[PDB]
């Protein structure tokens, strides 16, 4: 199977190994986005053993370039090496143009990469979604997902994983345009809380902005009322 | 269990897969080619699926005395058309003569074989008709199976058979009568396969005649001196 | 049709051919990690074939990657000797690129993306093999990390791979603590093992322990682990 | 194997592939003399509308609808573009959309090898666009067949629209005419400013022309 | 479920690939090579084209020739057979690259059949179906024939039939020893051998070596042929 | 056309070399034996040459093979072992280890374990050798696994002859007290069906030495 | 090849009434050193083909060779005897080979003329090729003679003369050439072309070898030697 | 150096010196080479040049004579009979001459070797051919001369000629030559190597002589 | 059983089935070694018009090296010219004449390579190859399509396998001058198919190839000199 179709279509239309990669991002942790006017913030659910397992080792959300993060969910290896190529193409970019990438030029390149692995011979699609965050060209931010099947969209607010139904009816009937730092960061704790129990270690969550992309101190997340 | 790969024979000694390209001739519409010791004519009926659709284009040009008609599947036929084309562009800028349809036909049923033989390709599902005056009229039939044949009258498609039975009766009549007659018997024999001044495609080539597509208003005429 | 289609999802979003390598790996023989105040400590258990072996000389569990790294294996050894090579050519290549000492982490990243490799492009099996990866860098500190057949890999403070390693990880659970000495992190080590074959007096010819400290490899010779058996 | 025929002599991959183009959403196609129009409809209030585009410009004077697996159609899209402006560089002046259609067509069988994809695009087509022959408007299918179409429709509720457009549509009508075609052909099928997206291309101009919200509203006034 | 592939023998120790090819072979055009008293001669019943009353008379030529002295028939796929008989040629210009000498007849058998062979061996390929003669006639050699085999085999004879009836021919030709007759005078017992085992004009085709070709390829003329027919 | 034919069963199994561990079980027997000052290694139609059949072979002037399983599988196998030893001595100047040479080929034989389109060998090598680091007696199995032992049987029967040599094997024994042994694990498996090669260069007792021991 | 070290001398070729005369000195020079003189200069292409060179011997041969092939597979893949190819084909294809080589700087150290008949109305001798074993008038349309140059340059006319020629038979030739020569006048003016090349060129001989291209076929007349 | 073929009634002589180089690296060296028992060769140029077109070409010769042989039975001096006695099998001398022609041709860059390759066989009966420098065959019917010797001696042997030489005179003739030869030029000397080929059998002289007048 | 891969018994069918399709020919070919000498005796048969003379088994690989193999005729001659190319490449790197046994074992390595991999299909051929060694003795190296090669006193390819050695091992030990020698190794090879077969042949029915040290070129005897040692042994 060096070169062989692993991807074909099925006698009603559909690619089935496509399906199976999105089987596989429905087994992975949830992962939830929410836009500001000049900010972003990003939270996904940890799952550690307690007293054994290294809790920083585990990294869903990952820094890409000065100005891009990520936050996926599905297979953790297939996210690394992904996340690698992304981080490749970043400053491949930066070297060919003499700017940063912006956060659309670099999920249309994800999206390409995972629909060239849905149709090239002898590779297995990718099974991982991923919700990039970042700011564009004419400095805006903005949040775009990428499924497995190559497709991607903008999004005001996101979520991802395993019950990402749930999370995204209850982003829907709270999220509301330019809201402040304090109050994004709890509208993202008590969304992805409606799914993963309610507990501090549980979760991380980082917000995104112009300088740096904060992580949020274990502290800061407990006391959330 | 003998279908599944093309390489397979079969127990009687058959290739089913090169059989059900041979099949995928049988869809494509109709197409009638005829000549005199001149002159040889090329009619073919165009497919319009709709009537906001255009007719789909059936004659195509690949020299200046050459040209086809093709049957089955349309991917096909434009990749053999342009592997004839510039076959024949090249002969004419590495020598300064036209290419013999002979050659040409042999390199195109060359190109044909050349993918029945390894697994990861398939046959083309695709019948040619090469009509041509290289210094006589010609015709030649082209197959899925490597194998090409000359004709003195030829038709193939969908409902071709009455169209055959039309030229199996007057075959005799075509090699002295005039441009004239040979393109009335022509077009009789395409309106015998099922024509207006769209659906029907019509081209002739010959002696000091390269190749034509016939005017609108000229097949105007020509269709209702068929009727 | 021969084929049989190694690198391929399930219905369910999974690889086969991964999990029957993660449950050969636990049909293997135990293998123990941890970390202490000083050093790294590796152990393991031997499928006695015969007394007619070589054991003198004879470490087929934990192998040196480099003086700052060093692994313990569980699964089959011949898919785990070509991977110790693969680390062994990627710590000397990071030497020969940077002047300098690699990190673990980033030697498992590596390892673990062949791995993926693997898994996704082709048509050949994966490695059916998982390695506890120990080690000291002047970045981190003392590291431990554990692998999968699958790429990927998490860090620890100490935990097991093999046959019956839920008995290991609950005896891990409920002995080991942040601030442990060597000593103590040896006398550990030797409880899990004897535990894990359900056994209080573990056998000292069918055990092999070694550990990394701040760096200087030991690997515990047949004798020295009567030592500490007694105690 | 994608290489394979079936008794009947049609590709088996082909055929499924015929039956991805179907869903999605619907998009209609009018040429007329003055010009061409392709209208389109996009499918909660997080997602930003603007993002998703359902029209592209595969050169300045080249649009498109598209339908079926929307990841091979911007593969599609993307070539077209790179194709076209090659030819741009190599002759000083604009393709043909007959040729560009062919070279889109070209790419969508490539997977069978003739002469690297590895299977159908599942894309169906719906390229409008002005060149030197005047306005025109081709459809092309996973198949590899080319159409050209004086008006037609893609996506789910195509029979519904080739049905309307085989009532309604007349050759000498304006562009006005034209576009409150589409628009009713759209009512029908399925209108604020959010369901629908416009563009035109005309033969004053030959420039890509994505309508505004001002201009859909304005056509939406002007219908019944 | 052991010939669903030419790489893999049964336990009856054959390939059924093979067989099925020479069933392939058996069952299609007739054709026939004769060595007579100073000249080869070679036949071709295109019969099983019959129905087709549409093709231009006389152009389906079985017959081609290499280097003009060198006649090469088949038997099989027309295809599969030009692309034998083009390798043929390739190696005969190839060793006159070399050599600058033509090559012999037996060599070119050989090579010719190791490449017909090499397509039996590997699972990814399909195996040659055509049955190849190959002949020439020398003025102090005489008459040198030989059959190849779909199945890499090549053996020398003094007269071949293969295609459909191939049994009907073969017993008829095997009566008279042509070794002392002219080959002129073959032609009408060839004839024969066709009406027994209208259409007899178009559906033939004829090609002779001997003094009156001054040893070289040639097809008969109609002048010859039809006071013999 | 590259896929792996060995492939993991449910149960957790790579059952081609499964099966060859059939193979090389239903071989003939081969045994090697290492003493204090020397490692031997031994094995078991009338118009047969006895001297064109030897399965006991020379790798290196310090490093002997024995094999039990398919013949031209081990006679390639030895070619690359031969090379690989050779290029090493070509590389480095000296004799190569036993232990390198032995790591390289459990390698090599775990590739075709893995290698898309061929199966596993079906034998299992031993390898004897003296160098630096003393004696080396090394048994290779068709996974890839090597083994490092003081004495090992290989081919048919092999339980109860490693039974046999465990209670008659001591680690101070003698070339000629080995040899015996040897002989006697033979004969209780099974002079002109027999083959020895003793490790001072390697080398091959002639019929003549074995009917004497 | 890097330069000519044994070297043919200048061809000379015309048109006449009954076809193309060609003719060629037997000598090939090694250097300054007349080390060879019974050499076969031109060479037969096909039945109404011939050709001829000037410069390095090893070179023409080569070309002979690849032509030779190139007529094999012509004869192969024949049917009737307007599928052969005419002197413009073969001259096409020198033409080709030379450019190709100029374009890498590797050139054949020659200047071929390619010369015959470019049409098969006048003889069906292509009927039935034989290989190993009146005169007609031709119009001078339907005849042909060739130039390639080292450099690819080519041309046709009436008259050409390659190598040393160039500057003595041609300035005779573009005095004493008519149209609708016979072959006696033909064979004195080109005898007096060479009687001039070998009194005033060192690398040239009196020994000729003259090649008529006619209606009936190509035609070897048995060499002879320039009298005074 | 003097290489010297020339053709008499039945047979052909080839002939040849034995200096090889302003200091005499070598002395005894045997120019003409054996490619088959029907045909030889005379080298002159670069030795190395020389050594390697010369044992490329006895490498296709034996290829050649291997393709040849037909299926079934059918009907101090040196001498020795052609195994074929026939010619059932042998190869041509044109055949072994044209690809060595080739073979200069195609690498004749850098490759600065002439040859003379003489020989019989039953279609040409005695034959002699000369190749020159940047690879160019011809046919000497009557004789071939090569080296830098050879230039002092083409009027003698011009003159010296006859169409149906017997073999003393022929003999006589080439010895003669080559004397001649080595006495006019500094690069020829040693003692001479003559080869006799004829229908049936060759023969291999060794001659000392010098020149004096 | 398709591949070339183990069974769960631990067998390759492959190399059986092949061994059953070379016994399948019903061709029969007997090697004996002599002192200075070793004489192959084949069958000269196919696996009215047909030209006879030209059927054979036998092969020359090189003048001193010879063969015959048994088996399909198309692999019969493939191996046959892989035979005579690993001879010239071996002539051609090292300027001497490969020996039987060496050639024999690259042969082989060239079968073991089909052997394992998938891909490959095997040759559905045994043969022996004969010839002279460097100490002026004779070799008689066996092989067949399981790519194992051995060294024999005397053997036989054909139907009558592990019954054709008990008649050679009463032969040999009957039997236990260069023309003597010659001339007593052909006569038993001769004796020994004429048993074997269980019926009179004719001579113009067998091939019989000599190697010896008074004539080290491989070579076929007349049909002459057959018929007189037919005669003989009668």
């Amino acid at each position: 199977s060096y070169d062989r179709a692993i991807t074909v279509f099925s006698p009603d239309g559909h690619l089935l190994q496509v399906e199976h990669a999105l089987e596989a991002v429905k087994k992975g942790g949830c992962a939830v986005a929410i836009k500001s006017s000049n900010f972003a913030v990003l939270a996904v659910e940890k799952k550690n053993i307690p007293k054994l397992q290294n809790p920083k080792t585990t990294e869903k959300l990952i820094k890409l370039d000065e100005h891009n993060c990520l936050a996926f969910a599905g297979l953790n290896a297939d996210a690394r090496v992904l996340v690698n190529k992304t981080r490749l193409e970043c400053q491949r970019y930066y070297l060919n143009m003499d700017e940063p990438a912006p956060v659309d030029y670099i999920a249309k390149y994800v999206a390409k990469v995972q629909q060239k692995f849905t149709h090239r011979g002898g590779v297995r699609p990718f099974g991982i979604a991923t919700l990039i965050a970042g700011f564009k060209n004419n400095k805006e931010i903005c949040i775009y997902q990428t499924e497995p099947s190559g497709i991607y969209a903008a999004w005001k607010a996101q979520a991802i994983g395993k019950n990402a139904k749930i999370v995204q009816e209850f982003l829907e009937k709270n999220y509301q345009e330019n809201m402040e730092q304090k109050d994004c960061i709890f509208l993202a704790l008590k969304a992805i809380f409606e799914v993963v129990e309610l507990s501090s270690k549980n979760v991380e969550v980082a917000l995104l902005t112009e300088k740096d992309l904060t992580f949020i101190e274990e502290q800061e997340i407990n006391s959330m009322v | 269990l003998y279908d599944t790969d093309n390489i397979i024979y079969s127990p009687e000694g058959r290739l089913y897969q090169v059989e059900y390209a041979s099949e995928a001739i049988k869809q494509g519409t109709c197409a009638v080619a005829i000549k005199s010791k001149d002159y040889v004519v090329v009619s073919g009926l165009k497919k319009c699926i709709s009537k906001l659709s255009f007719p789909q284009e059936k004659i195509f040009k690949i020299d200046d005395y050459i040209g086809i008609s093709m049957s089955g599947i349309t991917s096909d036929a434009k990749v053999l058309t342009k592997f004839m084309q510039n076959e024949c562009l090249s002969h004419k800028f590495l020598y300064n003569e036209n290419i013999n349809i002979e050659s040409l036909v042999r390199s195109v049923a060359d190109k044909y074989q050349k993918n029945t033989q390894k697994s990861s390709k398939r046959a083309f599902g695709v019948g040619l008709m090469i009509a041509a005056y290289h210094n006589e009229p010609c015709i030649f039939e082209t197959r899925p199976n490597g194998s090409y044949f000359e004709y003195d009258a030829l038709s193939f498609g969908a409902r071709s058979h009455a169209s055959k039975t039309y030229l199996e009766k007057n075959l005799h009549l075509f090699e002295e009568c005039s441009l004239e007659e040979l393109i009335l018997h022509c077009l009789k024999a395409l309106k015998c396969s099922l024509l207006t001044i769209s659906n029907t495609a019509l081209a002739v080539v010959g002696k000091n005649h390269p190749w034509q597509e016939i005017s609108s208003l000229q097949l105007e005429e020509y269709l209702s001196k068929v009727k | 049709r021969y084929d049989s289609r190694t690198t391929t999802f399930s219905p369910e979003g999974r690889l086969y051919q991964v999990e029957y390598a993660l449950e050969a790996i636990n049909n293997a023989s135990i293998t123990i990690g941890l970390i202490t105040k000083d050093g790294v400590i590796l152990g393991a258990d031997k499928v006695f074939i015969s007394k007619l072996i070589d054991k003198a000389n004879n470490y087929e569990k934990i192998y040196k990657i480099d003086k700052h790294i060093f692994c313990g294996v569980a699964g089959l050894n011949a898919d785990a000797n070509i991977l110790i090579n693969q680390s062994r050519l990627y710590a000397q290549r990071y030497l020969y690129n940077y002047n300098e000492v690699q990190p673990v982490s980033q030697l498992v990243v590596q390892i673990c993306d062949i791995k993926q490799s693997y898994t996704q492009y082709g048509g050949l099996r994966p490695y059916g093999v998982s390695f506890l990866i120990g080690g000291y860098d002047t970045k981190d500190g003392y590291q431990l990390y554990h692998t999968d057949p699958s790429g990927n890999y998490s860090g620890w403070f100490a935990t097991a791979i093999g046959t019956n390693n839920l008995t290991a990880s609950s005896v891990l659970k409920q002995e080991w603590k942040n601030d442990m000495t060597l000593e103590e992190g040896l006398l550990l080590a030797l409880k899990t093992l004897a535990k894990s074959t359900d056994t209080e007096i573990p056998k000292s010819e069918k055990i092999e322990l070694a550990y990394l400290t701040n760096v200087y490899q030991k690997y515990l010779t047949e004798k020295e682990i009567e030592e500490l058996i007694k105690l | 194997g994608v290489n394979t025929f079936s008794p009947e002599g049609r590709l088996f991959q082909v055929e499924y592939a015929l039956g991805a183009i179907k869903l999605g959403s619907t998009a209609v196609g009018i040429c007329v003399n003055d010009g061409v129009i392709l209208a389109s409809e996009r499918r909660s209030t997080l997602i930003e509308k603007d993002s998703v585009e359902k029209l592209l410009s595969i050169d300045d004077h080249i649009g498109c609808a598209m339908s079926g697996l929307m990841a091979d159609a911007r593969t599609l899209i993307d070539y077209a573009r790179v194709e076209c402006n090659h030819y741009k560089f190599i002759y000083n002046e604009n393709i043909n959309i007959k040729s560009c259609v062919e070279l889109i067509s070209e790419l969508a069988l490539d997977f069978s090898n003739l002469s690297i994809m590895s299977r159908p695009f599942g894309v169906a087509l719906l390229i409008g666009g002005v060149d030197k022959n005047g306005p025109c408007l081709w459809y092309t299918e996973p198949s590899g067949t080319n159409t050209r179409f004086s008006a037609a429709s893609i996506g789910s509720a195509q029979e519904g629209a080739e049905l309307l457009l085989q009532e309604n549509y007349k050759k000498d009508m304006t562009f006005e005419q034209a576009e409150i075609l589409a628009l009713t052909v759209l009512r029908q099928v399925m209108l604020s400013t959010s369901n629908v997206e416009i563009c035109a291309i005309k033969k004053s101009d030959q420039t890509f022309y994505k309508y505004n919200t001002d201009d859909i509203s304005r056509i939406i006034d002007v219908l019944p | 479920g052991y010939d669903l592939s030419v790489s893999t023998f049964s336990p009856d120790g054959r390939l059924y690939q093979v067989e099925y090819i020479y069933k392939s072979i058996n069952n299609n055009n007739t054709a026939l090579c004769l060595e007579c008293k100073d000249g080869i001669i070679c036949c071709c019943i295109n019969s099983n084209m019959d129905k087709n009353k549409m093709i231009k008379k006389n152009s389906y030529n079985r017959i081609y020739h290499v280097n003009n002295n060198i006649i090469i028939t088949y038997s099989g796929f027309d295809g599969d057979a030009r692309n034998i008989i083009d390798r043929a040629r390739s190696e005969a210009n190839t060793y006159y690259y070399n050599f600058h000498t033509n090559i012999p007849l037996h060599i070119l058998v050989n090579r010719i059949s190791l490449y017909i062979h090499a397509y039996t061996l590997y699972w990814h390929m399909r195996p040659f179906a055509a049955s190849i003669i190959i002949s020439s006639f020398n003025e102090k050699d005489k008459g040198d024939i030989y059959c190849i085999e779909p199945n890499g085999a090549c053996y020398k004879y003094s007269g071949i039939v293969i295609g459909k009836n191939k049994e009907m021919f073969k017993t008829e030709i095997e009566k008279k020893d042509y070794k002392d007759i002219n080959v002129r005078d073959a032609i009408e017992d060839i004839y024969k051998f066709i009406l027994t085992s209208n259409n007899l004009q178009n559906l033939v085709n004829f090609s002779w070596i001997c003094k009156e070709s001054s040893y070289e390829f040639q097809n008969i003329h109609e002048e010859i042929l039809t006071p013999a027919l | 056309y590259s896929f792996s034919l060995t492939t993991f069963s449910p149960t957790g199994k790579l059952v081609q070399i499964e099966y060859a561990l059939n193979r090389v079980s239903s071989s003939s027997p081969a045994l090697g034996i290492r003493a204090k000052n020397g490692v031997i290694i031994a094995t078991e139609n009338e118009l047969i040459e006895e001297n064109s059949i030897f399965k006991i072979q020379q790798i290196s002037e310090h490093i002997g093979i024995v094999y039990a399983g398919m013949p031209g599988d081990f006679r390639v196998l030895l070619k690359r072992a031969r090379k690989e030893a050779i290029r090493y001595s070509l590389q480095y100047g000296s004799e190569i280890l036993v232990k390198e040479l032995v790591k390289i080929i459990a390698s090599i034989v775990q590739e075709f374990t893995q290698t898309g389109g061929v199966r596993p060998f079906g034998l299992s090598l031993l390898i004897c050798g003296v160098d630096v680091y003393g004696y080396h007696l090394y048994q290779i199995d068709p996974s890839g696994c090597y083994f490092n032992w003081m004495a090992t049987c290989v081919g048919k029967d092999y339980q109860n002859n490693m039974s046999f040599l465990e209670k008659r094997y001591n680690k101070d024994i003698e070339i000629e007290d080995a040899i015996h042994t040897a002989i006697l694990t033979l004969k209780e498996s099974y002079e002109k069906n027999i083959e020895i090669g003793v490790a001072k260069p390697f080398k091959i007792l002639t019929q003549n030495e074995i009917k004497d021991y | 090849t890097l330069g000519p070290v044994v070297t043919g001398t200048s061809v000379i070729a015309i048109k006449y009434k009954h076809g193309i005369m060609i003719a060629a000195d037997r000598k090939a020079s090694y250097g300054s050193y007349a080390k060879f003189q019974n050499v076969e200069r031109i060479f037969k292409i096909n039945n109404k083909t011939v050709m001829g060179f000037s410069g390095e011997l090893a070179d023409a041969q080569y070309l002979h060779e690849l032509l030779t092939r190139k007529n094999i597979n012509n004869l192969s893949e024949k049917k009737r005897k307007e599928d052969m190819y005419t002197p413009q084909h073969y001259h096409s294809y020198v033409s080709r080979v030379f450019y190709v080589r100029k374009n890498r700087i590797d050139p054949l150290f020659n200047n071929i003329i390619i010369a015959g008949i470019n049409s098969q109305k006048y003889d069906n001798n292509d009927d039935n090729v034989l290989l190993y074993t009146e005169y007609k008038e031709i119009h001078k349309d339907d005849l042909y003679i060739g130039f390639v140059d080292m450099h690819g340059t080519n041309f046709c006319d009436d008259y050409i003369t390659t190598g040393y020629a160039r500057y003595f038979a041609l300035t005779l030739l573009r005095d004493h050439y008519k149209d609708n020569m016979t072959e006696e006048e033909a064979r004195i003016l080109i005898n007096e072309c060479l009687r001039i090349l070998y009194f005033r060129d060192a690398t040239s001989s009196n020994f000729i070898q003259i090649v008529k291209v006619t209606s009936k076929g190509v035609e070897y007349e048995e060499p002879y030697i320039l009298p005074c | 150096t003097t290489i010297i073929g020339i053709i008499y009634d039945n047979g052909v002589m080839l002939a040849c010196d034995s200096r090889t180089s302003t200091f005499i690296s070598n002395k005894c060296s045997r120019k003409i080479n054996r490619i088959n028992e029907n045909l030889y060769v005379c080298r002159s140029g670069a030795s190395a040049h020389s050594q390697k077109i010369i044992e490329i070409i006895k490498h296709y010769c034996v290829s050649m004579k291997n393709e040849n042989r037909k299926k079934g039975r059918f009907h101090t001096k040196n001498k020795y009979f052609y195994e074929d006695k026939f010619n059932d099998y042998n190869p041509l001398v044109e055949n072994v001459a044209h690809i060595t022609k080739k073979i200069i041709y195609t690498n004749n860059n850098f490759l600065s070797c002439a040859l003379i390759f003489g020989g019989y066989d039953k279609i040409k009966k005695q034959q002699l051919y000369a190749v020159n420098l940047n690879g160019s065959i011809i046919e000497k019917h009557d004789f071939a001369v090569s080296g830098s010797g050879s230039i002092y001696i083409q009027s003698y042997l011009q003159d010296k000629y006859k169409k149906f030489m017997t073999k003393k005179e022929c003999f006589n003739l080439i010895l003669n030559c080559v004397k001649y030869a080595m006495h006019n030029d500094n690069s020829s000397g040693g003692l001479i190597r003559i080869v006799n080929i004829t229908k049936s059998f060759v023969e291999e002289f060794t001659v000392v002589n010098t020149q004096m007048n | 059983r398709h591949l070339t891969i183990f069974s769960p018994d631990g067998n390759l069918y492959q190399i059986e089935y092949a061994i059953k399709a070379v016994k399948n020919t019903n061709i029969t070919s007997v090697g004996v070694k002599g002192e200075n000498c070793a004489v192959i005796i084949s069958q000269k048969k196919m696996a009215k018009l047909l030209d006879y003379n030209n059927i054979t088994n036998i092969y020359n690989i090189t003048d001193e090296i010879g063969c015959s193999m048994v088996g399909m005729p198309g692999d019969c001659l493939s191996m046959v010219y892989k035979a005579r190319s690993e001879a010239s490449e071996f002539l051609y790197s090292n300027g001497y004449n490969v020996n039987a046994e060496t050639l024999c074992r690259n042969i082989c390595d060239k079968i073991q390579v089909y052997t394992q991999h998938a891909y490959m299909r095997l040759h559905a051929c045994s043969g022996m190859i004969i010839g002279i060694d460097e100490n002026n003795k004779p070799e008689l190296f066996k092989f067949d399509p399981s790519g194992f090669c051995a060294g024999y006193r005397a053997c036989v390819i054909g139907n009558k396998e592990q019954e054709s050695i008990s008649v050679l091992e009463r032969l040999l030990e009957k039997r236990k001058t260069i023309d003597e020698d010659i001339r007593n190794t052909t006569i038993l090879a001769i004796e020994a198919l004429q048993t074997i077969l269980a019926f009179d042949l004719k001579a113009s029915e067998i091939e019989v190839a000599i190697v010896s040290t008074k004539n080290r070129n491989f070579t076929q005897i007349s049909e002459k000199e057959i018929d007189n040692y037919l005669t003989y042994i009668a």
